[PDB]
């Protein structure tokens, strides 16, 4: 029988600072043993200061991408070029996603951008469009492997003030750029150190309100 | 939901310097029966623009009526249609893209792996991939079936990742893609010794070789092979 | 697999193609499916490799020790071994077995064995998957008498034919000829018999 | 009715200098129902260290199998069990029950008496050997816990840094995991001493 | 696993990867896929990890007790024949697939067992998840009348393929070279083309970070 | 999944946790299970994440459509029908919800309506849902007198989240708290289990079962 | 079968057990005694499948039973719930396993407290303040989580134990008919017969 | 759902229906009106489905009260009855069909009698002095076949409905928090509140 | 069925058994598995007998409709109109068909269409289960530009083959003759082909 789902691996990471936000994900093209591409971007600026990445199965990955830019630009026709916020975004995405309830996206999707106020936003669907802002989340084959490292380091979980008798917590901050992106990398080295379908290429897009910049570096090949 | 009935085995391609090249072997499988011998699954689009195609062969001559209308479609009302508004191989891959995920989501799949080898009008190389499933994928090497598992391995110890393709001659690529296949012939059980082969470059064009044979095989060796382990004669 | 053994004026050839598969995968293009269970006995193995494999070893032990004490076997002897472990244990195996022999006083004689573990003694067996493509052309071509040199091409443009029709066939042709001289190996590569 | 994941539990073991560390958590549960917070899933033969994950009753079943077999070993050996040798020990008894086997994912943890050197060494179910130079993992959680490990750790930690590390990759896997959790213990062994602390978690 | 054999000049190279897989997860990054049944008949193991552990050293016990009987150094083919009929017995269900080879009194040999007791024989040969991507490798370039050395080449060039192309197999490249009149050389990771770049952060904790509840001294004396 | 809410004297106490599951993979423990469809109108969301998301915020839609329309802020009774009859539509085709109605208007005073995705409506004074609803019930049921204060309602509501958060495996994270009374609904504040259990532990004496 | 509890107090173990015997839609009796003396200061109470609970609740009686004769001296409630353990361990891998649950309630007269042990019938043994068996946890566990102290009479047990039976007298689907419940201590075992 | 019962006496119908609605192993709610007034002096009970039985019988309220409206007149029990057969006689081989037990107790002021009215999901409509739906009718019936008589009164009627569901109570495997009883006559429906 | 068409100098030959089965039992030992779609063009039919029949109506009802306002069809515009409706209800219909017609400019022309519903054009086609049997000997012996006679022994011998080895095949050789000449029409019965 026809099985219209396949899975293409990957993994990706999206991250929220004060007056930025990050999207990361690996450039690896999986099905079952195989490498399809070492280099096939699934995080895309949509416009808006808006990137976005549909992770798990990539026909249905591109399929949301591609309407969802669609859905910007009509945005922009329907209502006077009015800018597409975050959270506006993220509601259209709900009703893209649950349209196809009975049918469902297989991914796994994660915008970031800045909110109306200029904070950075990070903002987090299910498969059929349940979503969340969140200061931070990792979806994808190796969102398990990811995610609790993060609560560790972005949002300090477990971590008590030393000598407080585990009474007072360490308490909450915004990180720089800088120590995000470390963060970014060394998650998915340590990705790619334990899981197979992560690898060969990391690429990250950085949202601040000067516009969306890029990062590439190697991962392992093997 | 459809099962393939006459098939088509490993489609192989990769980017040189100049160009792309793409094969396929010329044999139309039914099951283990090696049907059909003279069968192309290298169809050309214009003279910048090649669509290797395996799967489902029905499915294949579906595809070909498709593209072949799309040529006609697009000379209508159009005085460029020989220049600037001729069909380039990102809008014939996009199309079939567009169709084949249209179809895997009606449940009513064309049941083939596709690869859209050809040149921009900017002379950009293009290769790309879709399936069945909808499933696109860019690589300086792409492969279908067997092709996948065998063919890649070797052509990307040739061009590995970007930087390599400049480095890489239309002599080189065409070597390494006719090793592969004769590879693809010694280990892929539904494989034929006939291929054709298409190169795609930026400054010659389209080269279009039909009716080429594996050769140079190595099989010498088979003759001092004796039983399964224990036995010496 | 595309299997054959036939009986000639001077004895009996065995012939096979070298294809071993694990799906559409080749696990090995240069297999040997002929095996000598006695000195001028020998079998053709269709079928599952490890079953047939089993019972090539189990039939060469029984050979070797009726040979320890009672001396040289028939061919129908040989046969009668391998049907046995094919009956009896046809639920468990995946075997089709084509049992050859050269006898001073019989000759060549020639037993085939399929899946249910019954025997067929013929003239000329055919057997394996490639078979099926060959039927029409073997019982032309094939007579009775026939000589070395004829036999040999009887059985080169058979399984020629074989192994270009089944995609499970292919690789080199292996022969092995018995007669009263003793125990020859033929071997034909890809280049000579495709284009005949 | 995977038997793996019925009771739940993790286990963790990592090396440091001159010394090693092995942790687990607390819980044990029927699915959903949490049952018991005391539920330890670390045990020792003499110096030598094993936590075990897994089917619960399989974990009580083997624990006292090891007890039996080591106790055995040293009235005839006259000496205590190395961590190097109950590795094989528990290799071979894993394997013996190869068509019907414990549901288990034991974690060898101890240093050699006589060479002084740090061993850990994990299992899965059926008997094969994965001995790490940094870490092993074990249980519901082994992705946190391989995602946990595999960016905190690093080699050569002292004692008492080595606690941190290993307390943080327990409790942050814990917390993403359902099934683990509701308590957690870390033992910290050097040459001739050995420290054992309970942490403070989360208790959902 | 990806593991191949090689034939050359005076003897046989066997040479395999590193990786050990749990699902889509790496259990082991360095573990030893070449095992010794005798001093100079060595074993690559793919297929279930414990399987081919086991059935290694139980032929390779009764091996010894046999080489001991006899007064002679063990033959390839009395391994091959111990593996094969025991693996046929267990119908498969013994997932072991090994690649067997070594030097003895007859000569040089290399076979390929698979799980449910068929032997092949062969100059070349290579099993395991990554045997495709070895396989072109070594179709590609075997020749008749190799040196010890370009077979060692071969050989790990051959795994190196599995290492890259195939998910199921990566890390490090085990070699062993069992040569007629020496000894056979175990070379231990003789290739380690996958070592972990340095990460971006120490994250070693300050001491007191985590909260406890109780201490104790523990009782590990009589 | 645990969610309650109970009448009483001084009005309606709704309570939830804050955990989403995927399995036994924890998928997040901040999570909004309260949606605020109007100043008089809360509704809590158990089951599919989706499901409760989209449906009970086009609930609040629907809502608005109808004060916009009839000049007139909708009953409770009509907001639960509204959502009961649109998931009687979809019935067998897999939504998966229980969810629960609360809030006050003049005609019918403080109102909680029960509605699942099977086209279950019920009107009453006391409702737990979701995974770790039987926890929750154990300690509401065996505390609840409708003479409760404001402040022993909200306790008690909040210890019933915490009760099952502890012991659902699937429950967990932080606890919401609202009141709801004849002047709207009232938030108050999110309870992180963390410290709270601890806290409740200290303070009540508690969880004995627990390694102090 | 269906509903068995255990609290263990300061001075006594506590069990209450259902008295229902449903078989189909009839409710064949309501007095049923869910239990069996090991012996004189160790009770098992047990719930599962119809006939192989009395059968292995006699036959762990007959076994405990054998060696209080055999040296003239009883088992500690420690070594009776290991015994108890090991046989359900066995059972789980036999042809046909034994599906019994059982709570062993013992008062250890050598270190004079009341202890209690939660066995299912996988083999997985665990030693509480409180337990229970099947459905009825998911009540009482919260319950008692908030209502139980470890320095509780045997009056303030019983009514604690009354609060988990009224919350599963109004929650649980099916009448279980009340229960029988057991007071284990210092002077060996007594029935409550007004409950 | 679960238990509905229902008695014809000489000069009245009446009908008793459990108050518990459970879902998994929760009593959501003890004080269930399992009932709808489709007219002045015709009263249906529902059992089956969750969600499907109110929907169908608001569904049928809503008709019969539209009937009522337009013709100012009351429709029988008769008609009410057939037509309701009639609805779920075409549900049955709908995409989806209503999964709902019904009973219709009405007093016909044209013949002065009491009618009671037995229509299952299928559309299986009889006329019966006493009926019941589920597993109730496997205790109740075989007891009215005994205790009841056409010509009793309403009081007596009630004590033989006390009867039924006393053995219900006694037999049934699920607790379903007893019954809210109603009885239809000439002066219209009422319900008693102490039973 | 056994089935097949043959080019040759002049133009085109059909052929076919007349076996029609029903499990083991033959419902039709003298079934006519030629049929006509136009004039010199024609079919063979294997796979279900009521699909087959149910395409060959339409394609003769559209061809018929065609000659009415365009005149004659090409050989392939009728290859064409089997496939279109072979491949579009291709989840439906068991069908394997070969088409053979004569054109005065393209001379003998075979389009064989297998069960997907793809098309091929083919010197020579051969079909239908006992055409598995004779895929060795018709390749072997097969030659381009054969006279009528040859042709003509080539299909009795192929088919021959064929009936003898395939259970589901058998009873007489039907034969059609396609040329400038006309359409001539050839029986072959059992004494005749069994002894070939
Ligand atoms: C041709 C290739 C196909 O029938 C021959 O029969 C050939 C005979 C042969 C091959 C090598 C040595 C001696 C004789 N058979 C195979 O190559 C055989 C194909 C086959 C496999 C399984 C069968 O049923 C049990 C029947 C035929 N190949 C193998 O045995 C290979 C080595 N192993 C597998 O495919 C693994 N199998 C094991 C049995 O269960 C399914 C998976
Ligand atoms: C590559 C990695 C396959 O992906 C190799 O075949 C490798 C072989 C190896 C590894 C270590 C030492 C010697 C040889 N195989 C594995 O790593 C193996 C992959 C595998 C997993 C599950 C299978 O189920 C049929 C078969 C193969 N991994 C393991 O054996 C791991 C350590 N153990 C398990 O997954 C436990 N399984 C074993 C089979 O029984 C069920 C539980
Ligand atoms: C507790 C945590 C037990 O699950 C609650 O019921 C909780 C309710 C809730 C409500 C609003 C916002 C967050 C959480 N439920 C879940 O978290 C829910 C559990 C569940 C999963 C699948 C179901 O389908 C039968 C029903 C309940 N988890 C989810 O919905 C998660 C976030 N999403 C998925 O599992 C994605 N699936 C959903 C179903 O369709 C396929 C994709
Ligand atoms: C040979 C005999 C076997 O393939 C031919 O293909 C022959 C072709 C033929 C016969 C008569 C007229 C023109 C052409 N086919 C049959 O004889 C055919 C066998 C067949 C049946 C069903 C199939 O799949 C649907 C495929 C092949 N016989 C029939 O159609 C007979 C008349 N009917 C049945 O067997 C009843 N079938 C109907 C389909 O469903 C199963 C029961
Ligand atoms: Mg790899
Ligand atoms: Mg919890
Ligand atoms: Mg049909
Ligand atoms: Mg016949």
């Amino acid at each position: 029988q026809f099985n219209p789902y396949g899975d293409n691996g990957g993994t990706i990471l999206g991250i929220a600072g004060e007056d930025f936000a990050v999207l990361a994900g690996d450039t690896r093209n999986i099905t079952d043993y195989s490498i399809n591409s070492r280099y096939e971007p699934k995080v895309f600026d949509c416009g808006d200061n808006i990137v976005m990445s549909a992770n798990g199965f990539a026909a249905d990955g591109d399929a949301l991408v591609k309407r969802f830019k669609n859905s910007v630009k009509w945005y922009h026709f329907d209502h006077n070029d009015k800018k597409l916020s975050i959270n506006s975004a993220a509601r259209n995405i709900q009703h893209l996603l649950y349209g196809k309830r009975f049918f469902p996206y297989y991914v796994h999707t994660i915008i970031a951008g800045l909110d109306e106020d200029g904070k950075g936003a990070v903002y987090s669907f299910d498969p059929v469009g349940s979503y969340e802002r969140e200061q931070c989340r990792a979806g994808g084959a190796a969102a398990s492997l990811i995610m609790p490292f993060l609560d560790n380091q972005v949002n300090f979980k477990n971590q008590y003030e030393p000598g407080t008798n585990g009474k007072v917590k360490k308490p909450l901050k915004y990180l720089s750029v800088e120590e995000v992106i470390k963060l970014v990398r060394d998650s998915f080295t340590s990705a790619t150190e334990r899981h197979i379908q992560v690898g060969d290429g990391l690429e990250i897009l950085i949202v601040t309100k000067d516009g969306v910049r890029k990062e590439f570096y190697e991962l392992k090949r093997d | 939901t459809q099962q393939p009935i006459v098939t088509g085995t490993s489609v192989i391609s990769m980017k040189y310097d100049n160009g792309v090249i793409i094969a396929a072997d010329n044999l139309g499988s039914y099951g283990s029966l090696l049907r059909f011998n003279g069968v192309e699954r290298l169809i050309p689009v214009g003279d910048n623009t090649v669509v290797g195609i395996s799967g489902d062969i029905s499915d294949m001559q579906h595809i070909e009526r498709l593209l072949k209308d799309l040529v006609t479609e697009n000379a209508y009302d159009n005085p460029l249609a020989d220049a600037e508004e001729a069909l380039e191989p990102s809008y014939i891959f996009e199309y079939l893209a567009t169709v084949m995920y249209q179809r895997r989501s009606k449940m009513n799949p064309l049941w083939n792996a596709i690869i859209v080898a050809g040149v921009q009008s900017n002379g950009d190389q293009f290769l790309r991939y879709v399936n069945l499933l909808g499933v696109t994928y860019s690589s300086p090497t792409l492969a279908t079936g067997f092709g996948a598992h065998m063919a890649n391995p070797l052509l990307r110890k040739v061009v590995d990742r970007e930087s390599d393709i400049p480095k890489t001659t239309v002599q080189v690529a065409e070597e390494a893609i006719v090793n592969a296949m004769r590879v693809l012939y010694y280990r892929d059980a539904r494989s034929s010794r006939n291929f054709s082969l298409a190169i795609i470059d930026k400054n010659t064009g389209l080269t279009f070789k039909k009716n080429l044979q594996v050769e140079n095989m190595k099989w010498d060796f088979a003759k001092d092979i004796k039983g399964y382990g224990t036995q010496k004669i | 697999t595309s299997i054959m053994a036939v009986t000639f004026k001077d004895g009996v050839i065995l012939g096979a193609d070298s294809r071993t598969t694990t799906g559409a995968y080749i696990a090995n293009r240069v297999t040997d499916k002929l095996t000598r269970v006695h000195d001028k006995i020998w079998c053709c193995r269709s079928g599952s490799a490890a079953d047939t494999q089993a019972i090539a070893d189990i039939v060469q032990y029984h050979l070797e020790l009726y040979t320890s004490q009672y001396g040289t076997p028939s061919t129908e002897t040989a046969a009668s071994v391998f049907k046995e472990l094919c009956y009896e244990n046809k639920d468990n195996l995946t075997a089709g077995i084509i049992v050859a022999g050269y006898d001073d006083k019989n000759k060549g004689e020639v037993y085939t064995i399929p899946l249910g573990g019954s025997v067929h003694k013929l003239p000329y067996a055919i057997a394996g998957s490639g078979s099926t493509f060959i039927y029409g052309y073997c019982d032309k071509n094939f007579r009775e008498n026939m000589s070395k040199e004829e036999t040999v091409d009887f059985i080169k443009h058979s399984l020629s034919q074989a192994i270009k029709w089944d995609g499970s066939s292919g690789g080199v042709i292996r022969m092995v000829v018995l007669t009263a001289a003793g125990v020859e190996r033929l071997i034909f590569y890809p280049d000579e018999y495709e284009q005949l | 009715s995977d038997p793996s994941s019925i009771n739940g539990g993790i286990v963790v073991a990592m090396t440091g200098k001159d010394c090693v560390a092995i942790a687990c958590d607390l819980r044990l549960g029927s699915q959903s129902l949490g049952v018991s917070n005391k539920f330890e899933k670390i045990f020792h033969y003499g110096h030598v260290f094993l936590g075990i994950t897994g089917l619960a009753t399989d974990v009580t079943t083997l624990n006292e199998m090891f007890r039996y077999k080591t106790n055995l070993y040293k009235l005839k050996e006259e000496r205590a069990i190395e961590p190097e040798t109950f590795t094989q020990l528990v290799s071979s008894s894993l394997y013996e029950r190869r068509f019907g086997p414990y549901f288990v994912g034991p974690v060898v943890a101890g240093i050699n008496s006589k060479s002084g050197k740090p061993f850990i060494a994990g299992f899965d179910l059926i008997g094969c050997i994965d001995e790490a130079k940094d870490f092993i993992v074990s249980g519901t959680a082994s992705d946190q816990l391989f995602g946990m490990c595999e960016s905190l750790y690093e080699p050569n930690l002292e004692p008492e840094d080595l606690f941190e590390t290993i307390s943080q990759a327990l409790l942050n896997a814990a917390d993403r995991d359902a099934l683990s959790g509701w308590g957690a213990v870390v033992y910290i062994i050097k040459k001739d001493e050995v420290v054992k602390r309970y942490l403070k978690m989360r208790q959902d | 696993t990806t593991i191949v054999g090689v034939k050359f000049n005076n003897g046989v190279v066997i040479a395999a990867d590193t990786r050990s897989t749990q699902g889509p997860i790496v259990a082991d990054k360095n573990c030893a896929k070449l095992h010794r049944i005798s001093p100079k008949i060595w074993c690559a193991g793919a297929g279930t990890a414990a399987d081919t552990e086991a059935v290694t050293q139980l032929i390779g016990s009764n091996i010894e007790l046999h080489s001991l009987y006899t007064s002679r150094e063990p033959r390839v083919v009395s391994a091959l024949q111990m593996l094969k009929q025991h693996l046929f017995k267990y119908q498969g269900h013994i997932g072991a697939y090994l690649i067997v080879a070594g030097v003895d009194p007859t000569g040089s040999h290399l076979f390929s067992i698979h799980a449910h007791g068929s032997t092949d024989v062969g100059y070349y040969l290579s099993l395991g998840s990554g045997s495709l991507a070895a396989m072109a490798v070594l179709e590609s370039h075997w020749k008749q009348d190799l040196t010890k050395e370009e077979a060692i080449k071969l050989a790990s060039d051959a795994i190196q393929a599995g290492i890259w192309n195939d998910l199921g197999s990566g890390s490090n490249v085990d070699v062993c070279v069992m040569e007629i009149g020496k000894d056979a050389e175990y070379l231990r990771n003789y290739l380690t083309p996958n070592v972990r770049e340095e990460k971006q952060k120490s994250y070693k904790f300050p001491r007191g970070t985590t909260a406890v509840l109780k201490e104790s001294i523990v009782n590990i004396c009589d | 999944t645990t969610t309650l809410a109970f009448r009483f004297q001084g009005g309606i106490i709704v309570a939830v946790d804050s955990r989403a599951t995927a399995g036994n993979w924890v998928a997040s423990q901040t999570v909004k299970k309260v949606i605020e469809i109007n100043p008089f109108l809360l509704g809590t969301m158990a089951g599919g994440t989706v499901d409760c998301q989209f449906w009970e915020t086009w609930l609040g839609s629907q809502c608005r459509l109808h004060e916009l329309r009839e000049k007139e802020r909708i009953s409770v009774a009509a907001a639960s029908k509204i959502l009961s009859n649109l998931v009687y539509q979809y019935k067998g085709a897999g939504l998966s919800m229980g969810t629960m109605i609360c809030g006050y208007t003049r005609k019918e005073g403080p109102t909680i309506y029960y509605v699942d995705s099977d086209g279950t409506r019920l009107k009453g004074d006391i409702f737990c849902v979701g995974s770790g609803q039987t926890f929750a019930y154990g300690v509401l049921d065996s505390n609840y007198k409708w003479d409760l204060s404001v402040e022993d309602a909200l306790y008690l509501g909040k210890r019933s989240i915490l009760a099952a958060a502890h012991r659902d495996a699937y429950s967990g994270g932080s606890v919401n708290l609202y009141h709801v009374t004849e002047d709207g609904w009232i938030y108050h504040g999110n309870h992180d289990v963390g410290e709270l259990f601890w806290k409740v532990k200290e303070e009540e004496g508690s969880f004995n079962n627990v390694i102090g | 079968m269906d509903i068995i509890l255990g609290i263990r107090v300061q001075d006594s173990v506590i069990l209450a057990s259902s008295k229902a015997v449903t078989r189909g839609i009839s409710v064949l009796k309501d007095s049923d005694d869910k239990t069996r003396q090991l012996s004189p200061h160790t009770l098992m109470s047990f719930a599962g499948e119809a006939g192989d609970t009395v059968q292995f609740a006699e036959y762990i009686q007959a076994n405990i039973q054998l060696y209080s004769i055999r040296e003239d001296y009883e088992l500690s409630p420690q070594a009776v719930s290991s015994f108890v353990r090991q046989e359900l361990a066995k059972s789980i891998r036999s042809r046909r396993p034994y599906q019994v649950n059982v709570l062993i309630g013992g008062y250890d007269k050598k270190k004079n407290k009341p202890e209690l042990y939660q066995i299912d019938y996988l083999g997985t043994k665990v030693e509480l303040p409180y337990g229970a068996h099947g459905y009825s946890g998911f009540y009482t566990f919260s319950l008692l989580d908030h209502h139980y102290r470890p320095d509780m009479t045997t009056e303030e047990g019983l009514d604690l134990l009354k609060l988990c039976v009224q919350e599963l007298e109004k929650r649980m689907p099916m009448d279980f008919k009340g229960v029988i419940v057991k007071i284990v201590d210092k002077d060996g075992i007594r029935q409550v017969d007004d409950f």
